[PDB]
């Protein structure tokens, strides 16, 4: 009954999956190969002597990446048909994965979807990894979107997308690849979760202070994120909490379906001695504006719903005297139409650690996915560098020639620019 | 001098060629074990000490 | 899978093709004599892109060797990795370009051209897909120059919608051989513009000069010049055959750099290029190759980028390196060179971890870039142009094989429109 | 008989097996000679199985293991563009696994000892000196030849030089591995390998 | 007693029949030489000492292939005059192999067709298999079907052609030869089924995924079909649905017999481990549209009937709830007189797979022969290529020259023609 299925597309999703994917085969204690030597159900599915396929896609239009994990230890754990290769690279172009060759992948990954889908008592999940501003996480990642919201109707749409950063972008046409992206992920998708990179670098700072964290550190802090947070669906806990009902749990408004992603406890192995790591202080280290995951400060944004998923020994009358003194702190605004704004799920299991990481074992750990008006102020930023890219018309006729009409910048924009004003209206 | 020329500034030859992707991400139990030989691993207290309360906190659960 | 086509183009293109082709096979581990050995997945998975089976295990270079005289040609049969080419794709000329670009492209190359076609378009098609062309030659001479882009002037129409990098070797300021400069190099680089996807610059006169206090040896023969391009040659294309972290090709590098289709004239360097003396006593890290290739005294070009302004810049580092070790320290570039970039682009760069080391070396970068410091190198050709041009001097050469005073006039009016977007993007 | 009638491991079989059957003809329905389901071999001896560090390995060890014969030479570049390649694919399935799965035997074209060493030293699974005889007849069971030079039995190559092939109890082979064969499938066909139906048992 | 005879005409078909006789030997335990260390009495005639002969004949009008069959492996399982063979290839000539060449082993055919029908009563039918696209197999067979046709008049005939593709059809005059043999099947041929090289080309690339196997890996796709239609003759089941019953259900006029064939699951090595075989997803794949064995869209056309010959280990429940949602999903349709048109016969025999041939073990099969009114387009193309050569006397000669008289070429065209309208007409 419980079901999950993943969709990573893009070099990010194949790379954010990868620490996934050996983060949930050692948690049920599946080998590379995949046998084991009921809880599986909802990430894996059985098939002949105990060997576990994952329900994933792994799909991007450039090899070397998926060729990768076409030849590492992993080969022979995933299905080789929802390994999907192409020859061309998207080339971090928008209108590349939307309006030129790319419907030689979508038109049999939605079969390959189809029959992931016909193995499934009930359906109740739709994990999207991508990275917004590469040219096969917008570009493929739109149209794979209006694919499945036409096919499957009513059902809920995951996303976990990397936004680009403030300072950083290591491009120049991320703000083309971000307000293209958002343009059809308002009408599509259903929950979308800000990720961005060097919040999560100064994370690995001043928490784990390592002195050389890499991408693959990002994807094994990203992967804790996702595995607590349909931890509910695997294991029984005090609390069960249901990835169907975070869509009835966190967005108000129809369009406003944005929220955001803290872990804690980060603390690696000599630092995880000198304190006892408590309900009441992790979450006072996990509502901290110093370790959220997007790098916009919570002081100057008001929280409107928040939810907190628990893994560990954990009982709830000490979670109850932490939100007390949360909601009785003022450095975290509450906004004034909205007393109550918790919902708070406790798993059973301790947190699994990767043999050897960085990650220290811990009793507890608490992951918040929480929507606030501090979001508006990022898109306002992407918002300001989208015309200054456009005051002179600067890499748009190559889209143009690509596919895309002149003029479909106007409401791309506009479809933005009403995300702007709309967040300013409920904020009051 | 070198044995692989003027670019080479020293010499690792592609005996030293992996992946980040292959060199981490391969088998965990593996992964435990080159780990294992350089270095794998309000207050509250306990029920002794007389902080809080003491007399029928250690008797359902005594620690 | 996704294929490279490099051709080897005048005297210039066919010696600086050799030693990159000597550069490519070692870092692949292969004997001269076509078997592989070095005993490697990482290095073997992709052979395709740039080779060849031959039914044998053998692999063989997807490279066509064109020239107009056979002396050059001679010379890499002659030399070492000679019997690696394939010998069809040999294409001879008996007469000699004489530093003509009127029988370089109009007259003695129109008889070449029915078997250069036949040789490019049977390497072509036996791919199921192709991905670019990679050309290598000089604008000095006449079978480099004329020669040349005569290729380019055919290969864009038939097949439209792929891409090629032209590598072309520019002429000198100081230095002047090949007397008849800015004939070639003016008839050239209007068609270049017009034709040619990106163009990487590089100057033999400041690649000395980089051999004179980076390398700083006091006798540099033709070997070590062309090694030294042979390394960005291989760094700007690395990804294509070998996985990472931040993947590029080069389609991707041309995508966020140029953003008007009149302007791909690119700056190339290759980063670390530590001297001799210095070979020990540098700990080589990320903080002291981004100081190198954002150093104006390192670059191929011979053109100062103090005066010019980087439009857009690009990175492609290589090896085990740390990634946000690219990130915020070229934010802290960007801190500090604020004038030395343009106002109207944030974050002006490629980061792409080619997750591939150089061969031997621990940890590079390849820079390109596109800078508007190309300005005063394109306009002293232009004035090279009209001082011999007023004087109608070494024309009668031009003329007598159908030039015209005419066809001379929109080479430099498509010149001074190609300089004319430079100082105005300022 | 399997899987070619005419080799010096078969008429070896056959010489065997009989024999013993005649040895259980006068020391008793006994049928001559036996059926192909009746004769049993070994097919490695004591003293032939050399792993990385040249020290003796049992044909005890080979249980419950897919083993295959690999068929290749040093010089030969197509062995030179698949030696990576089935390098990896040994070490995912090792790996990838709580016991290793796969094991392979390696037979050599060499010139000489010393041509087999600078071959030997980049492999890690298990491996037959030159020397020993059961390379030769062994090349004359599979059928594998790099140019026609040993008289062929009124047959015709199977394979080319290099070769992988997996094997069962009774020298048969279980299935082909097509890298230079009728399907001619060069570095793609190591993923064709199964570990189900082929165990040494 | 129980037994059929099958019959190969042209070396297409001898090549089909050395595969069918290949699988026929192994899953009976016999062996080349004929010897075995009750139900093989419907391939395998008993003679003395437990050595079987197949009820077969081998019909090719040049020696190129049938003396090398003996003098191949399978020489001493066949008995001697069971292969026949002229001299004189017919050669790409209906007018050849059906008034000069044919005739000479014409009454050499019937001869040993008689002697092995009158070894035992209790005959069901007769198997043939030939290629329709060439010359002795068009034409020999247009003359076997004329001559049983009057002799064995009641008894059934199953045709297995190999008619060609849009794309590749491999020849310059099959047009002449393929509608030349549609007068023969029509009123001879009891029921016919479409086969066709090119679409087991596709099957074999991208479903068992080699790049390049050929001739020698269709003919086991083949054999792997006709067994597993013969499966309820030779072995018990929970449903007993044999040769006899398979035109009951699949044709209502006498006319209509035109009639695809699908197989599924046909799974490479690697896919065997992962893909678990449910019987939901090996009936919707024997469904998809494009795994069928014609290079016919059905989307475009309506369903006539049914049959599904289960072959494993199958309970009939999970059959029932395939055959359900089949019918429930809308992509599909069935023609508006006829609302149940699926049979389900199973046997608890598994499928029979060869050793290093190139499919796996698998526990259950689905075999889908099924009639519907695409036969229209894939006649109507075949008209048309007709018409374009027919019109300039192109390749006339060489038939008039054989004895053929003009205008035995129009009427075959109207007669193609006729049928046209009949598949048009009963689609209403
Ligand atoms: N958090 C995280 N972000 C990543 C990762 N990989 C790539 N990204 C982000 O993705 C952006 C570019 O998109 P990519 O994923 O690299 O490339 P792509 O999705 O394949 O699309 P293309 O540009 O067409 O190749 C970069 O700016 C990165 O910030 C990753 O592993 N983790
Ligand atoms: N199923 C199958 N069809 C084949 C095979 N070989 C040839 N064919 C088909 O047979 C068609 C033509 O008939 P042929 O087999 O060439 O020869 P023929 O029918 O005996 O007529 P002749 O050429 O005169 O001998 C070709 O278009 C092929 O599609 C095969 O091995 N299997
Ligand atoms: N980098 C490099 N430059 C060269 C080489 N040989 C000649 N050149 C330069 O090329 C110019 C001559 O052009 P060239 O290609 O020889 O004329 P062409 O034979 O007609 O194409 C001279 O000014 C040289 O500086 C070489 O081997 N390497
Ligand atoms: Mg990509
Ligand atoms: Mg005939």
């Amino acid at each position: 009954m419980r079901e999950v299925i993943s969709i990573h597309v893009g070099q990010a999703g194949i790379q954010i999956g990868n620490a996934c994917w050996e983060l949930f085969c050692l948690e049920h204690g599946i080998q590379p190969d995949g046998q084991m030597p009921d809880a599986f159900n909802t990430f894996f599915s059985e098939t002949g002597a105990g060997k576990h396929v994952p329900r994933c896609v792994f799909l991007d239009l450039e090899p070397t990446v998926v060729d990768e994990v076409r030849t590492g230890t992993y080969r022979h754990l995933f299905h080789p048909e929802q390994l999907i290769s192409g020859k061309e690279d998207a080339a971090n172009n928008f209108a590349r994965g939307h309006y030129t060759i790319g419907k030689e992948i979508v038109d049999l990954s939605l079969d390959r979807i189809r029959k992931l889908a016909d193995n499934c008592t009930g359906l109740q999940g739709f994990l999207m990894f991508n990275a917004v501003g590469g040219g096969t996480g917008s570009g493929l990642g739109c149209l794979l979107l209006e694919r499945l919201s036409v096919d499957y109707g009513k059902k809920s749409k995951l996303n976990f997308c990397s936004w680009p950063s403030p300072q950083v972008s290591t491009a120049v046409v991320e703000p083309y690849n971000s307000v293209l992206s958002t343009h059809s992920l308002l009408e599509h998708t259903d929950v979308a979760v800000m990720l961005d990179n060097e919040a999560i670098y100064d994370i690995c700072r001043r928490n784990l202070d390592i002195e050389r964290p890499t991408y693959t550190n990002l994807n094994r802090l990203i992967a804790q994120v996702i595995s607590s947070l349909t931890a509910s669906l695997r294991f029984d806990g005090a609390l069960n909490v249901d990835v169907t009902e975070f869509q009835t749990n966190l967005v108000p408004y129809p369009r406003i379906h944005f929220m955001l992603s803290s872990y804690a406890p980060i603390i690696s192995a000599e630092k995880a001695y000198h304190e006892q790591l408590s309900v009441a202080e992790i979450t006072n280290s996990a509502f901290e504006p110093a370790s959220m995951m997007a790098k916009c400060d919570p002081r100057h944004g008001k929280y409107m719903a928040c939810c907190l998923m628990y893994r560990g020994d954990v009982v709830p009358k000490d979670v109850n005297a932490a939100v007390a003194t949360i909601k009785t702190k003022r450095t975290i605004q509450f906004v004034d139409w909205c007393p109550t704004g918790f919902k708070c799920g406790i798993n059973y299991q301790p947190p699994t650690v990767v043999p050897g990481g960085d990650l220290a074992k811990v009793m507890r750990a608490v992951c918040m996915i929480s929507n606030s008006t501090a979001i508006a102020e990022v898109f306002s930023r992407m918002d300001h560098k989208f015309d200054l890219m456009y005051a002179k018309r600067a890499f748009v006729h190559w889209y143009v020639g690509e596919g895309m009409e002149e003029g479909e910048f106007s409401e791309a924009r506009e479809d933005l620019a009403a995300l702007e004003k709309d967040y300013e209206e409920v904020g009051i | 001098l070198s044995k692989y020329g003027l670019l080479g500034h020293d010499d690792s030859g592609a005996e030293s060629w992996t992946t980040e992707t292959r060199s981490e991400y391969e088998p965990p139990r593996l992964r435990r074990d080159q780990l294992k030989a350089a270095g794998q691993w309000m207050a509250i207290h306990v029920s002794r000490t007389h902080r809080e309360d003491y007399i029928r906190s250690l008797t359902p659960r005594p620690a | 899978m996704r294929e490279i086509v490099h051709v080897q183009g005048g005297q210039c293109g066919n010696q600086i093709g050799a030693k990159f082709w000597e550069v490519i096979s070692d870092e692949h581990g292969i004997d001269p004599t076509g078997t592989y050995c070095g005993d490697s997945d990482l290095q073997l998975e992709r052979i395709n892109v740039f080779y060849n089976e031959a039914t044998g295990g053998r692999f063989v270079p997807r490279a066509i060797l064109m020239d107009l005289e056979p002396g050059t040609m001679d010379s890499v049969r002659a030399g070492p990795f000679g019997q690696l080419f394939r010998p069809d794709n040999f294409v001879f000329g008996q007469t000699g370009a004489g530093n003509n670009w009127a029988k370089g492209h109009y007259t003695e190359g129109a008889e070449l051209i029915d078997s250069v076609l036949d040789v490019v378009r049977k390497e072509a098609e036996g791919c199921d897909c192709l991905q670019g062309f990679q050309i290598t030659h000089s604008l000095g001479g006449g079978t480099g120059s004329g020669m040349g882009t005569l290729l380019i002037s055919k290969v864009r129409e038939e097949y439209p919608d792929r891409i090629m990098e032209t590598f072309s070797v520019f002429p000198s300021p100081k230095v002047s051989d090949t007397v008849v400069e800015p004939y070639n190099a003016t008839l050239s680089v209007h068609q270049l513009v017009e034709n040619a996807d990106e163009v990487q610059v590089i100057d033999n006169e400041a690649l000395y000069d980089i051999c004179f206090r980076t390398l700083k040896l006091t006798t540099p023969t033709y070997g070590d010049l062309n090694h030294l391009v042979s390394a960005a040659m291989s760094g700007v294309t690395c990804c294509l055959r070998f996985p990472g972290q931040l993947n590029s090709d080069l389609r991707k590098l041309a995508v966020n750099l140029i953003p008007f289709p009149r302007l791909h004239f690119f700056l190339i360097g290759f980063a670390p290029l530590t001297s001799r003396g210095s070979q020990q006593y540098r700990a080589l890290s990320v903080p002291e190759l981004t100081q190198q290739m954002f150093d104006a005294k390192n670059m191929m070009c011979a053109s100062d980028p103090r005066h010019g302004r980087y439009l857009t810049a690009s990175a492609m580092f290589r090896g085990r390196m740390s990634t946000k070790e690219v990130d915020e320290q070229m934010l802290n570039v960007q801190n500090k060179n604020s004038s030395y970039f343009v106002e109207w682009i944030p974050n002006n760069m490629k980061s792409s971890v080619c997750d591939i080391p150089p061969k031997g070396l621990k940890m590079s970068v390849t820079f390109v870039g596109n800078s508007t410091a190309i300005q005063e190198m394109f306009k002293r050709v232009s004035d090279q142009f009209t001082a011999m041009f007023r004087r109608k001097a070494f024309l009668h050469w031009y003329t007598g094989e159908g030039m015209d005073e005419m066809e001379f006039t929109e080479a430099e009016s498509n010149m001074n429109d190609l300089v004319s977007e430079y100082q105005q993007y300022q | 008989s399997q899987p070619v009638f005419a080799s010096p491991l078969n008429v070896e079989k056959r010489r065997l097996n009989e024999e013993r059957a005649l040895m259980q003809a006068q020391k008793a329905n006994i049928q001559l000679p036996p059926n192909y389901g009746d004769m049993d071999l070994i097919l490695f001896p004591e003293g032939s199985l050399k792993n990385s560090n040249n020290t003796v390995i049992p044909q005890s060890h080979l249980k419950g293991k897919s083993v295959a014969l690999y068929f290749a030479d040093g010089a030969d570049p197509k062995c030179a563009s698949l030696l990576p390649f089935l390098l990896n694919y040994y070490r995912t399935m090792n790996e990838g696994g709580a016991n290793q799965k796969i094991e392979i035997i390696f037979v050599s074209l060499d010139r000489d000892r010393e041509a087999f060493e600078s071959h030997r030293a980049h492999m890690p699974w298990l491996s037959i000196d030159l020397e020993n005889p059961l390379t030769e007849i062994l090349k004359r069971h599979f059928r594998v030849m790099k140019e026609y030079e040993v008289p062929t039995y009124g047959y015709g190559s199977r394979t080319g030089v290099p070769s992988v092939i997996v094997i069962g109890s009774d020298g048969r082979e279980a299935q082909f591995l097509p890298i230079c064969s009728g399907l001619e499938e060069g570095d793609r066909a190591l993923l064709r390998w199964d570990w189900r139906n082929t165990k040494f048992a």
